C-alpha cells in the first residue's frame, strides 16, 4: 500500500495473508467470506507470464496477522488449502478480465477478535455504494512504493472513479467485471496498492446496515500510485453467481 | 454469515476506527 | 525476512 497508514489492531479481522511454503514470503493478501472459504485474485496463483501456477500444497493461508513478518503466537491462525478454484473465463492473456479465485480451507477456522469474515455484497447494496466519489478502503502487506516493506498491515481509503476516466487513463480495455479507484491528479491527496497487495480487498461499510461489504479485489494497476493512472479492482458483485455457483457445488 | 462485516473490536463494542467516518462522509 | 513458523503448518 503506497501512502496508507499502519492498520489498528482488528481493523481489518477479514484480512488473509497468502504465503508461500518454500521459500517462505508473502504471495498475495486475501479475504475471508466464511470459516472456510477464502477470496483472492486469480493471478496470485495462476500468471503464465510469470511462470505463476501454484498447487494447493505450495501454500497456506495465515489470518487474523497484523505484523508482516512476526509469527503471532497466539492470534494468527494458519490453515492449509483443500482446494483452489479459478473463474474458468479468467483473462490473464489480455487484461485480467474476471481476476477471482476461491479457496477452500482443510478445516474450519475458529473466529476470534482478530479474525471474521466479510460480507459478499447482494445486488441493491452494490446499486448502492458502487458510485463514482464514494469512498472504499483497501488493505494489504504489499510494497511501500512502486520503486521498502511495511512492518504491519496497511490500510488506506480511496474513492471510486467514474468509468470513463478509467478508461481514459490507460490503454488496457477495461470491462464492466473492473471498476477502479483513486485520487485525480487535481484532488491532492493520492494513495494506492501495489505489488504484494494483490488479491486483497477494497470494502466499503453500508450506511443502511452498519456493515462491512467486499465490493472488490485488488487487481491491477499501471505502476503504484503514479498521477493520472488508478488502481483496478475485480468487481466483486458481477462475479457473485460465480462464487455461490462454487460455494454450492463444492461446499 | 449472520455475523458478517461486523468487526468484534469495532462494531460489535460500538467503537468506530479512526478513518472510516471518510467513508460514511464520502457516501452523499 | 520472514520469522519461521511451527513446523507443524509446513507438514
Ligand atoms: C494481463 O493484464 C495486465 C498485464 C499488465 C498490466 S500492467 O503492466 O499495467 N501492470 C501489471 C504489472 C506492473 O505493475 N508493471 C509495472 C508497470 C509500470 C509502469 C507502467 C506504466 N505505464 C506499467 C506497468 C500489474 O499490475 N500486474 C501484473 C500481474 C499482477 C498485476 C499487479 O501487479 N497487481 C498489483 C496492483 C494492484 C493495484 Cl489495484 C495497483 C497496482 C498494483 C501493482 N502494479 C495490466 C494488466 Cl490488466
Ligand atoms: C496450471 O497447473 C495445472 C495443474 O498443475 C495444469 O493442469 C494447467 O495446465 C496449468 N496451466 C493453466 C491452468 O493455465
Ligand atoms: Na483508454
Ligand atoms: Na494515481
Amino acid at each position: 500500500i503506497v501512502e496508507g497508514s499502519d492498520a489498528e489492531i482488528g481493523m481489518s479481522p477479514w484480512q488473509v495473508m497468502l504465503f508461500r511454503k518454500s521459500p517462505q514470503e508473502l504471495l498475495c493478501g486475501a479475504s475471508l467470506i466464511s470459516d472456510r472459504w477464502v477470496l483472492t485474485a486469480a493471478h496470485c496463483l495462476l500468471y503464465p507470464p510469470w511462470d505463476k501456477n501454484f498447487t494447493e500444497n505450495d501454500l497456506l493461508v495465515r489470518i487474523g496477522k497484523h505484523s508482516r513478518t512476526r509469527y503471532e503466537r497466539n492470534i494468527e491462525k494458519i490453515s492449509m488449502l483443500e482446494k483452489i478454484y479459478i473463474h474458468p473465463r479468467y483473462n490473464w492473456r489480455e487484461n485480467l478480465d474476471r481476476d477471482i479465485a476461491l479457496m477452500k480451507l482443510k478445516k474450519p477456522v475458529a473466529f476470534s477478535d482478530y479474525i471474521h469474515p466479510v460480507c459478499l455484497p447482494d445486488r441493491e447494496t452494490a446499486a448502492s455504494l458502487l458510485q463514482a466519489g464514494y469512498k472504499g478502503r483497501v488493505t494489504g502487506w504489499g510494497n511501500l512504493k512502486e520503486t521498502g516493506q511495511p512492518s504491519v498491515l496497511q490500510v488506506v481509503n480511496l474513492p471510486i472513479v467514474e468509468r470513463p476516466v478509467c478508461k481514459d487513463s490507460t490503454r488496457i480495455r477495461i470491462t464492466d467485471n473492473m471498476f477502479c479507484a483513486g485520487y485525480k491528479p487535481d484532488e491532492g491527496k493520492r494513495g494506492d496498492a501495489c505489488e504484494g497487495d494483490s488479491g486483497g480487498p477494497f470494502v466499503m461499510k453500508s450506511p443502511f446496515n452498519n456493515r462491512w461489504y467486499q465490493m472488490g479485489i485488488v487487481s491491477w494497476g499501471e505502476g503504484c500510485d503514479r498521477d493520472g493512472k488508478y488502481g483496478f479492482y475485480t468487481h466483486v458483485f458481477r462475479l457473485k453467481k460465480w462464487i455461490q455457483k462454487v460455494i454450492d457445488q463444492f461446499g | 454469515e449472520a455475523d458478517c462485516g461486523l468487526r468484534p473490536l469495532f462494531e460489535k463494542k460500538s467503537l468506530e476506527d479512526k478513518t472510516e467516518r471518510e467513508l460514511l462522509e464520502s457516501y452523499i | 525476512d520472514f520469522e519461521e513458523i511451527p513446523e507443524e503448518y509446513l507438514q
